[PDB]
RNA sequence: GUUAUCCGGAAUGAUUGGGCGUAAAGCGUCUGUAGGUGGCUUUUUAAGUCCGCCGUCAAAUCCCAGGGCUCAACCCUGGACAG
């Protein structure tokens, strides 16, 4: 109980935060009927660093904001080899949204629905293009391109895992 | 260098296993053989992953770090105490909370409560209050007894676990999976490698292995502050 | 023994190591021992061991692994079938596709023998494509 | 059209166009109310580098997107070919050699039919230019010297790397195409390819 | 820098997690 | 701007690209004709398949590159992958 928490918020340059969405959710009890609210923030860097996470609280702010360390404990980074692309196409579903996901030319900002370019345009990707097939989601949704970009391996490694030398590749 | 020779383990209760038709068969390409009702572990791999136990174990330590080890079971519930007097660790007494290594927000207030009760125990004001503060102050103060009087020399997460074999202590391992913390720990014939990321596979039936492999392992964290 | 002879090597070889088990037991007819032939050269797969139970010819196959994690492979194999039997595929040496720029092969039926994406791009002769993996 | 109107209103809403209807900034007597309060949906962002684009060249958006079929129609990148098609505009050229103040000033400076280029007439404030051109006055503005007025309080900004302006002999060429780098107006190339990616 | 810490031990687990599995024994 | 017509979005007719325990959907089950798919090795022809060359698929259109109208629209010259 210091007070005003300037220290201790950690001024979030590091990660820049936004929600997704902020849908309130209610359950009823004997009383009645009251509601909370489940926001979905996406937090990471531009460098390759992202992740989702859900909350919900009777306040806005502080649903959002539990969101947030509930989503900065969560980080994978993105393979992203490139001028600020993508190393190959992948697509993986989670629940029942599927995403696919395909490298882009660097003429090309990122172009997908909403929670999956809220994801890529956090995750300091410049030139992709997801389409998403399935939900009308937005929470699997973003958690689907999270696993759809998990599982994407670079060529150095894939060239490590195999064990050719090198050739094949332009650059 | 970390040796132990085969025949001391091969005399005593490490190949002497668990039960034949309970085996959870991810032990598979590992169980060596099958006599009487009970399983028969590969020594050769168990040696050798105590090789690397121990090359991991002296090497974290090396660095210099505090390693905690988890005592639950009752049937070696005091040998881990004594395993841990010696060697500087702080340990689980009899039973475990699910919560004190992930939650350890509540549990560190719940060490400010329980510091503050032992500075009341020493300090001799126990007996001014009559027996209704004393019986409360003794309840609560025999509950954190039970759990936190075991480790309460640690601030923040250590960085190995070594635990009660596998059955007990699912709980405190998966918070140990959460939190990422490495632990190497003991397997049973029944149960998983890959809960862990290397453990001992050995029984635990006999408490001379058990005394073998940790008083192996307190040696191993003695030698790390030896410096 | 069924109707494919290329997914019963293949469907083992995706039913294998999603279980995690090392170890493959399959026939050994001429484009099985092909299909090993070039894919134990390209670093998918470690070993392939020709026996015999009852005169039988078998090929026992060992995956590759890694060290003791989560899972102890990580690069998940996928494998997947093309031209199924009566959905016959075929393609120039235009179609040829370079699997996710490269990093899977398409192993594939010539008239020279079978090859992959290497070594039918440079001959320029084109073919049946037999399944890709990546 | 031209929009011809009032300005500084774009320039408090889109931020400040640099260079275009202004050198001088916006809002000296002004700005005291109407909090944004930071709600701003990501289409007015992505809208907002439309018309920062469109109102710093004074395009015509079905010109715009006749920029855009073009940028996508040539090879390369193109966020950054969208940002050569409209730099080599003739407009352009003229205010980036400070032969008008603003680009109104230079689009209604080559309306009136003041420009030779290779010693051509150009009526058309939509010549895109090409390398190694040439870029001169009329004969008439030796005695109309509003190009001479220009070139005087111009100087305070120099030229980007594209240029070659002669002093008396009031000559102005462009080496080659213009680098990114070289693009006076700092905006991103993607939000506003992204934009038109729906058509 | 805690955070930092404790995933850099994780890295050397997993690695030590990762030599000897493979040969070993 | 509204309306109408068409395509998209629509993976909402699905080869690329869907489903059938309970959401729409497995015949009540079985025999079997036509038809569809089919074990392994060796050999032969090449119908499919692939490669080379050749002919043709008018001109105009679309794509590339030049050129002309003050630019563009439009016009013109040459070239060609596909298939």
């Amino acid at each position: 109980g210091f007070g005003s928490k300037s220290k201790k918020e950690k001024i979030r340059d590091g990660f820049e935060e936004n929600v997704v969405q902020v849908r309130r959710v209610t359950k009823v009890v004997k009383g009645g009927k009251h509601m909370r609210f489940r926001a979905i923030v996406v937090v990471g860097d531009k460098k390759g660093q992202v992740g989702v996470g859900v909350g919900k609280a009777k306040e806005v702010v502080s649903a959002v904001q539990k969101a947030a360390v509930d989503a900065r404990r969560n980080i994978i980074t993105v393979p992203m080899t490139k001028y600020l692309t993508f190393p190959h196409r992948n697509e993986a579903d989670y629940g029942a949204a599927r995403v696919m996901l395909r490298p882009a030319a660097p003429g090309t900002g990122v172009i997908a629905g909403g929670a999956v370019r809220t994801v890529l345009e956090m995750a300091g990707v410049e030139n992709a293009l997801g389409k998403q097939l399935g939900s009308n989601n937005a929470l699997n949704n973003a958690r689907a391109t999270i696993v759809a970009v998990q599982t994407m391996r670079q060529f150095s490694d894939v060239a490590r895992d195999r064990g050719i030398p090198m050739e094949e590749l332009w650059k | 260098y970390w040796n132990i020779n085969l025949e001391e383990m091969m005399e005593a209760g490490v190949h002497f296993g668990h039960g034949t038709r309970k085996w959870n068969p991810r032990m598979s390409p590992y169980i060596s053989a099958k006599c009487k009702g009970i399983h028969i572990i590969n020594l050769t791999r168990t040696a050798r992953f105590l090789s690397e136990a121990c090359d991991l174990v002296f090497d974290a330590s090396s660095r210099g770090k505090q390693f905690l080890i988890v005592g639950t079971k009752n049937k070696a519930a005091d040998s881990v105490a004594r395993a841990a007097i010696r060697a500087r660790c702080h340990y689980v007494n009899k039973k475990w909370l699910g919560g004190m290594l992930t939650n350890w927000s509540t549990t560190e207030t719940r060490l400010h409560k329980f510091r503050d009760l032992r500075m009341e125990q020493t300090a001799g004001r126990l007996a001014r209050l009559p027996k209704r503060d004393a019986a409360v102050v003794k309840r609560q103060l025999s509950h954190l007894q039970t759990y936190l009087g075991g480790i309460k020399y640690m601030t923040g997460l250590p960085d190995i676990v070594i635990i009660v074999d596998q059955q007990e202590e699912y709980t405190a391992l998966r918070e140990c999976i959460t939190l990422g913390i490495p632990t190497i720990c003991l397997i049973d014939t029944n149960c998983n490698p890959d809960l862990a990321d290397i453990s001992i596979p050995a029984n635990d039936d006999a408490i001379a292995s058990i005394r073998l492999i940790l008083t192996k392992l307190v040696f191993a964290i003695c030698e790390g502050r030896s410096s | 023994m069924g109707k494919d002879t290329i997914a019963d090597i293949i469907t083992c070889i995706r039913n294998a190591d999603m279980n995690r088990k090392g170890t493959v037991r399959i026939v050994s007819t001429n484009i099985t021992e092909n299909i090993v032939k070039i894919l134990l050269r390209e670093g998918f797969i470690e070993n392939a061991r020709k026996h015999q139970e009852r005169n039988k010819y078998f090929l026992v196959l060992t995956l590759r692994h890694r060290r003791n994690k989560k899972g102890p492979y990580l690069n998940t194999f996928h494998l997947k079938r093309v031209s199924r039997p009566g959905l016959r595929i075929y393609s120039n040496y235009q179609r040829i596709p370079r699997i996710l720029g490269g990093m899977g092969i398409a192993i594939l039926s010539t008239s020279r023998g079978i090859m992959t994406d290497r070594e039918a791009r440079l001959e320029g002769i084109g073919g049946e494509i037999l399944c890709y993996i990546w | 059209s031209r929009y011809r109107g009032p300005r500084f209103k774009k320039i408090r809403r889109l931020g400040a166009l640099p260079g275009l209807t202004n050198k001088r900034p916006r809002a000296g007597s002004d700005l005291r109310n109407q909090s944004r309060s930071g709600k701003r949906s990501q289409y007015r962002i992505r809208l907002e580098e439309k018309q920062k684009l469109r109102f710093h060249y004074g395009i015509t958006e079905r010109q715009l997107l006749k920029y855009v079929r073009i940028a996508r129609k040539a090879k390369g990148s193109t966020g950054q070919v969208l940002l050569q098609l409209l730099e080599m505009r003739l407009d352009n050229i003229l205010f980036r050699l400070g032969m008008a103040p603003t680009i109104p000033g230079a689009r209604q400076l080559v309306n009136h039919r003041h420009i030779l280029v290779n010693g051509r007439i150009v009526d058309i404030p939509s010549y895109r230019c090409k390398p190694q051109d040439t870029i001169m006055a009329r004969d008439e503005q030796k005695s109309i010297a509003l190009i001479q007025n220009s070139l005087d309080l111009s100087p305070r900004e120099e030229l980007p790397k594209h240029l070659t302006l002669n002093p008396f002999p009031y000559k102005g060429l462009v080496n080659q195409i213009i680098d990114s780098k070289w693009v006076g107006l700092k905006i991103n190339e993607l939000l506003v390819v992204e934009y038109y990616s729906r058509q | 820098t805690r955070e930092r810490q404790k995933l850099k031990q994780l890295f050397e687990d997993a690695y030590e997690r990762c030599r000897n599995a493979p040969m070993e024994g």
